[PDB]
């Protein structure tokens, strides 16, 4: 425990005998060597930022049965756990996507772009002309009115930096966060 | 055979189900009933809850109550000298241990 | 990862290092102290390891720890549902029988309770009406002061047999119902809401709100809790006599006989392991159904007896069958299998269940019929000859049928909504785990790859051929 | 509805055997009770109780209304004496006459009282295992059984107590019954003879490590109890004829059940040998096995060989007056 | 062993009304409201109060009248306040010609 | 045995000892008993420590307030803090050279040794003025960054945490001192953003943590971090008029000015109990709006904007069924409509759009607003009222009651504030008129009635335009 | 449950049925029977019928009898100092209360 607890709980006469004090120190040392670390592990699991690494691995394995995560991608494991558990509340919005992209890719800032399609269906088939939001106002296609589709396409700045690796990381890690009725189509770079 | 004293909280074998009894005892120890006694921690009782238990009630197996009321988890950490504690009688805690040991039901449970 | 040997060696090294113990005392006094200390330290280490293992939900080994961890991530398990059936004979004996009664209490030959759900016919010769096992009983609690949460906890026996729970509050001669809520998500300062919870001890309770996020039950008011009680799983074959109770005035007048369908739809509460899995998934579920697995989780919770369910969006269908389609936008496809219900009945149930689903807007639901693929195997092996060939064949056939069969639980090992497919390695491991064969070989016949969406691949034990010798 | 409330903090006093008596949520002052007699028998006659309460102000019967149907909450234990046990039970009052500014209360244990009620309607169990019958007859007690083997048929007629069927089950199975401290007990007679003792009682030994007997009675009348069981059982079976069981040199006696297993166990019982009075041990319950050593107090300190080494407890009586706590027991041996 | 009381006559203090928090000062407050309520003045419970008026007009020296009144005072005190321990009574002249002092001791 | 008593361990030692030459002699002796007891103490300590830590691990089974606070992720309102008491005082000026303006936050101490401080600023117009006092005092702690690492933490002492009302962090690098703003869970936090997160230790000690390089900005290696704490005692009171508060720590004004309270300095609060803290810990997210939980727009709009009589939320299929056409542009659209009693349609649009905008929105969905269409209806009544009453009073009462029940500003559409649209039907008017006891007989006729879809149609009664025909019996 | 003293007129729960018992008591108080007691209202008993009830009978819950016999509906209305009152004994009142609580028939009823 402390350096001289089990020794100090002896009677004042017994503390001055050599063998009894030595035996008390030996027993305390044995208990400190073999028992104490597990008790300290038990008591230190209350807060995420105070647990040891094995308990963090246990918690991440508990979280891993439902999501696909790799802890070496982000800088800190407690940040990973706390932010994933916090963004579970923001299911379906753009916040989880944006924050996960920023967290797991060393600080790339990304904005989500929806895709628009022409209303005129008998002359333009549904999936032949698709335009992202940034190029919607600057185009000449579909020669008519538009509507919103359940499709989206990411836009990324060049300075904040390759396309293939970013793609693979996205399909493996971040796409599982998308709703099942939303379709993701490729990358945009500017 | 080696039995247990009737004042021991270990009479309930599951460490999780003992939480109800511990919660009730601690909630009582923070209230202001008329049957409560006020006891200060003397300089020689810093590391010895057994001495406090013997001096207050006359029973030495009630050291878990003294450990609980001070807000500690182990007996190896010292209590602060001069901390005011309020302690209930022994009969109440004894019947409380028996209650959760046998009935176990929570106070206020509605039955038919 | 210490053992007794490591503890003994470390103690011996510590003793040898000591100046006093090594020199002044030797070889008789020390030897028994070594054994005593090593044994005590090993026992303490084992207890600490057990506590550390029981600390977390995934590694828990006792039910109470799992229940506490579930109470932390607020979770209430599914409650037992009553078995239902039909009584077609209610022909009277004398005159002036109950023309059209409703909710008559009954007892049936075992001191078990039944009641009729609907009004009967006038019973010219006979009348038909359905019964369930539900029984009613209430408990009341007065309010002396405003305690700001006023949690009310039921007894263990009442919670054991519980199907529904309704809350009524009476103040100054008017009684009203209070609706339940998921935590306190959008209600405050006048809403009449409550939250259910499960104690580590098997007790179910109701918690009223705070001043800000709810309305405290006002002083001088009475709260009534109405419980629908049912025993879990019983069956009545046919022909037994059901005798009215309380309204026992009709027993001499009327004769009620159990006929036609048996009371056979009973269900019990969850086991420990299913609770362990569902409490873990509830953290990610919350109450919103945006993701793919949320629909299956909700459907499995609402519908009892379901085996497996898969849900896929428009992208999967557009990759699977049709390149592009406007109708596919905001369309959800569901597929499932029910051992005791036909596909049309399951189609009827699923759509009605989805009426109350959360986060329902701009969404259209469709169901696709399942297709079955039989599968088959052939085994060649040798027994040790201590056991007969025929017994081994019968036991292996039965075990394979219960493990990989159509009605098997392999597709959903735990009741959490998921679809798990059969792989070749699984059969190789499972057949070996039995240990009947000294050496065996497997060949797969009529096996097809599954889409994962609407393909179903069970195993056909009857057609498979087993070659056994030695 | 019934609410479970916490014990009050105004009860700071500890007693010898009787700790507190309450009627609902109100307490009778303990100093007013001058007598107490608690009896735990070795058959299904249920635990009994009798309290003598001094009432000179006409309060117990007049203002509290104590008559047929009053439920008492009694806390019995001995957390400091020879045996540190503690438990709580509920009792049902049958009658309470008042004489000489005193009231005598006769009470019966509620879970057994419910078993001693005559039946309004007849119940028959056709081809049922004994466990189902026991659970259906007494659904409020925990079952402790080890001697159930087969299945049979039992009948309970109108006006008969449910205890009769349980005693018949005990006779057919060959076990010993007693309901105490929230349990109902079925324990086989053949396995009881091979049980190791748990306590040691000695006489005329002042350096003993166990307890001490102050008074004891030696009974040598073994024929008085064996006279009733010295018969050869016979019965009629429609497919076998006449079925016999037992010895060959004893008189014949007819019964009705033609079951060989039931016939074989018809003549098993426990033979009482000794009665003793000790200094208030609250751990003595029926079914307990003790080791008894008796020395002589004159001549040359010879051991008494007429008392066997191991004995079983059959009946226990505990008694507390205003000064002393005493126990009495009856000990026996399996035939 | 934790008994607390407020001043029977709510007496103003810097914090508010005075509070007595001990086992010995509580007896002081209880005996303070006694000797302040004459018998019968309490609206409920008419049989609770003080018998000091009967001392009013009698010689300050020793006489059988005082020995009579002290017994009634002690008996009434035992009846009304059973828990408090009281050790004695002392009556004697004090200050001017007319005044008389009565002292009750709690030990 | 899992539960070790002294007897069990002594018995184990005795069982192990036997069959030895040296040890078997001393089986029954004092020394063996003392040694066994001394050893049993450690075993008891370890077993009880494991049990206690396992029990206190969870929130649901925690027995202490500090453990519940430590286990909770957010501390913004899971654990409350003491709040000060306040009151009014008067400042009388004695002699000359007294300052014309009393500085703000002057310290005062009362007859009871408690600290007091005056908010606002006082000016003595003729030697008399009035200000507010607030019971709290400011103390400061300092710390120096000896080394920069991930998750740097600074912890207060127990006495200061017992009386902590506000916490302000000032970090100075070089010559510039800048305040660092707090954050809930590093929400919307990145590099170059200065935030800190509070935490509560298992012992009663508050703390501050700056974390990581990507998610926050670590204070540099050569800076000094200072925490300032405002200290207060909640349930402390001073009576009115009977209190003098001499000046302390600014004693130059003790001779000059005399200060006396005029109103009781009360209304302080204290910390909560364990049960309330745990219950608030489990259900914290209720208190502040974060998202539209469960996609229930009407309840959210009712909650955020008070006074909305009714509101409805559309869908794609509902619009398709309404207009009878498959599609024009109506996909991924959420239409709404509503009516406020005392505001215009465009203003309602603006408020609703702002309230929806404040919360993060759903992906690939856009709101749109449809303005209501008004279709009032009128009734005609012919009946007899008996000779006891008078016609004019009956007509006036009928008009008032009918306008209260059915009308543009009535609560008929949404009696309970749960968001539902309830539509007036023909049976309701007959029943409501029947409940009133004026008429021996009547015969209602509806004029300008319409059938209204529940989405964007408004139907209500115009009492004034309605004509009533009442004749004596 | 809070028990009501056996000398209280609230022992009959209906204010209309209590009128018969009140009528009987008032009729007895105005008669000239030979075991009544004569009591004059003292100057300190003007507003306090409980003091009179305690001084005459020794029981304080019999204040309703004093209020009835004096002729007041309200206890806050002062009595006239020096008014002559005649009050019956306590056992008679208890017997009448018991008869009207457990039987509740008119004093001169004819039964078969």
């Amino acid at each position: 425990m402390q350096r001289s607890w089990f020794n100090h709980r002896l009677t004042s006469a017994k503390q001055k005998s050599l063998l009894y004090k030595s035996l008390a120190d030996l027993v305390q040392s044995m208990m400190d060597t073999f028992v104490d670390p597990w008790l300290e592990r038990i008591t230190n699991r209350k807060s995420i930022f105070s647990m040891s690494k094995e308990d963090l691995e246990t918690r991440t394995n508990e979280l891993g049965q439902f999501f696909t995560i790799r802890t070496s991608n982000s800088s800190s494991v407690p940040m990973l756990l706390q932010q994933r558990l916090d963004e579970i509340h923001f299911k379906g919005t753009e916040r989880p996507i944006n924050q996960t992209i920023y967290r797991e890719f060393n600080g790339i800032s990304v904005l989500w772009d929806p895709i628009y399609a022409p209303v005129d269906l008998e002359r333009h088939p549904y999936g032949t002309v698709l335009i992202p939001e940034s190029t919607l106002e600057t185009t000449g296609g579909t020669f008519g009115e538009m509507f919103l589709t359940s499709r989206g396409m990411i836009s990324i700045p060049i300075n904040d930096l390759i396309t293939e690796e970013i793609l693979r990381k996205f399909n493996q890690f971040v796409k599982p966060l998308l709703p099942l009725h939303i379709v993701f189509d490729g990358l945009t770079l500017y | 055979q080696y039995p247990l004293s009737r004042y021991d909280d270990r009479n309930i074998a599951d460490p999780i189900l003992r939480a109800e009894l511990r919660k009730e005892v601690m909630l009582m120890c923070e209230s202001n009933d008329k049957n409560l006694t006020i006891y200060y921690v003397l300089p020689d009782e810093q590391y010895r809850p057994d001495l406090l238990a013997y001096r207050m009630w006359g029973i030495a197996e009630l050291r878990w109550v003294v450990t609980l009321a001070a807000g500690l988890e182990d007996e190896s950490q010292g209590m602060t000298v001069g901390k005011k504690l309020k302690l209930p009688p022994a009969t109440w805690i004894r019947e409380m241990i028996r209650h959760f040991q046998y009935d176990g039901q929570v106070i206020g449970t509605l039955s038919i | 990862t210490p053992t007794k040997d490591s503890i003994r060696a470390e103690f011996e090294e510590l003793v040898e290092k000591d100046s006093f113990w090594s020199k002044f005392v030797g070889s008789q006094f020390v030897s028994m102290l070594t054994l005593f200390i090593t044994q005590i330290v090993y026992r303490c280490f084992q207890y600490a390891d057990a506590a550390l293992a029981e600390g977390f939900i995934s590694t828990a080994t006792r039910r109470s720890s799992i229940l506490a961890a579930a109470e932390t991530n607020s979770y209430v398990g599914t409650k037992p549902t009553p078995s239902s059936g039909m009584i077609e004979i209610t022909a009277t004996s004398e005159d002036a029988p109950a023309v059209i009664p409703k909710n008559m209490p009954l007892i049936s030959d075992d001191q078990y309770p039944y009641m009729t759900m609907d009004v009967c016919r006038l019973v010219d010769g006979t009348g038909t009406v359905e019964v369930a096992q539900l029984e009613i009983q209430e408990v009341t609690y007065t309010v002396t002061a405003a305690k700001e949460f006023l949690e009310v906890v039921l007894s263990k026996a009442l919670t054991a047999v519980c199907y529904k729970l309704e809350v009524f509050v009476t103040t100054d001669g008017k009684t009203t119902q209070w609706s339940s809520s998921t935590m306190f998500r959008l209600a405050g300062s006048k809403s009449q809401v409550y939250v259910e919870f499960y104690k580590p001890s098997e007790q179910l309770g109701v918690r009223f709100g705070d001043g800000l996020i709810g309305q405290i039950p006002p002083e001088g008011s009475t709260i009534t809790l109405k419980v629908w009680c049912t025993n879990g799983d019983i069956t009545l074959v046919a022909g037994q006599n059901l005798t009215p109770v309380d309204s026992a005035a009709n027993l001499a007048n009327l004769i009620s006989v159990k006929t036609t369908t048996p009371i056979t739809a009973g269900t019990d509460a969850e086991t420990t392991e299913i609770t362990r899995n569902r409490a873990q998934y509830y953290l990610a579920y919350d109450d919103q159904v945006v993701w793919g697995g949320d629909y299956t989780y909700f459907l499995v919770r609402n519908i009892p007896g379901l085996s497996w369910v898969k849900a896929w969006g428009e992208g999967q269908q557009e990759k699977l069958d049709g390149a592009y389609n406007v109708q596919n936008i905001n369309k959800i496809f569901i597929s499932g299998w029910h051992p005791n219900k036909s596909q049309s009945e399951l189609e009827e149930m699923i759509l009605a269940a989805f009426k109350k689903v959360p986060n329902e807007l701009n969404k259209k639901f469709s169901y696709k019929e399942v297709r079955k693929l039989p599968f088959k195997i052939t085994i060649t092996g040798r027994i040790s000859a201590s056991l007969t060939i025929e017994n081994v064949t019968d036991e292996l056939k039965s075990a394979l049928e219960t493990k990989f069969g159509r009605d098997s639980t392999f597709f959903d090992p735990n009741r959490v909504g998921k679809y798990i497919l059969i792989k070749k390695k699984d059969v190789w491991a499972f057949i070996e785990t039995l240990g009947y064969f000294r050496d065996f070989y497997l060949e797969f016949v009529e096996w097809n790859e599954s889409n994962g969406f609407y393909d179903f691949v069970y195993l056909d034990t009857e057609n498979s051929t087993f070659n056994i010798s030695y | 509805t019934k609410t479970t409330t916490a014990p009050e903090t105004d009860s700071k006093r500890t007693q010898l055997f009787l700790q507190s008596v309450s009627i609902g949520q109100n307490e009778i002052p303990r100093e007013m009770i001058v007598g107490c007699t608690y009896v735990e028998p070795g058959e299904l006659s249920g635990p009994q109780l009798m309290l003598m309460i001094r009432d000179s102000t006409a309060y117990v019967v007049n203002k509290l209304g104590v008559k047929f149907g009053t439920i008492l909450t009694v806390s019995l234990g001995d957390p400091e004496g020879h045996g540190g046990i503690l438990f709580s039970e509920e009792f049902f009052v049958l009658k309470a006459p008042r004489k000489d500014d005193t009231v005598l209360i006769y009470a019966f244990s509620n879970p057994v009282r419910l078993l001693k009620v005559p039946s309004t309607s007849a119940q028959y169990f056709v081809d049922k295992p004994p466990s189902a019958v026991v659970s259906s007859l007494a659904p409020g007690l925990k079952v402790n059984a080890d001697s159930f083997r087969k299945t049979s048929t039992y009948h309970l007629n109108v006006g008969e107590k449910p205890t009769k069927v349980l005693q018949e089950i005990a006779r057919d199975t060959g076990s010993m019954c007693w309901a105490s401290r929230g349990m109902i007990n079925f324990k086989s007679m053949e396995k009881m003879a091979n049980a190791a003792p748990s306590l040691t009682y000695e006489s005329a030994n002042p350096n003993t490590s166990g307890f001490t007997i102050s008074q004891f009675n030696i009974l040598n009348a073994d024929y008085e109890y064996q006279r009733r069981h010295n018969y050869r059982m016979a019965s009629y079976d429609m497919t076998k004829g006449v079925v016999y069981s037992g010895n060959q040199e004893d008189p014949i006696k007819f019964t009705s059940n033609p079951d060989p297993t039931a016939l074989a166990n018809y003549n098993k019982f426990i033979l009482p040998r000794l009665d003793m009075l000790v200094e208030g041990n609250a751990a003595l319950t029926p079914g307990t096995t003790l080791k008894i050593v008796v020395h002589n107090t004159a001549g040359d300190g010879e051991l008494d060989e007429s008392i066997p080494d191991k004995m079983i407890v059959m009946s226990v009586t505990h008694f507390e007056d205003r000064f002393r706590f005493v126990s009495r027991a009856q000990l026996g041996v399996v035939n | 062993a934790n008994n607390n009381e407020i001043d029977p006559l709510l007496t103003l203090e810097l914090s508010g009304v005075k509070t007595y928090e001990s086992q010995e000062e509580a007896w002081g407050a209880r005996l303070y409201e006694w000797l302040n309520t004459y018998q019968g003045e309490v609206y409920g419970d008419p049989s609770w109060g003080n018998v000091l008026p009967q001392f009013k007009h009698e010689p300050t020296n020793l006489s059988h009248v005082q020995i009579a009144v002290e017994a009634m005072l002690l008996q009434k005190l035992t009846v009304d306040l059973p828990d408090i321990p009281i050790s004695g009574l002392s009556v004697a002249e004090g200050d001017a010609f007319d005044k008389l002092k009565i002292s009750i001791r709690i030990r």
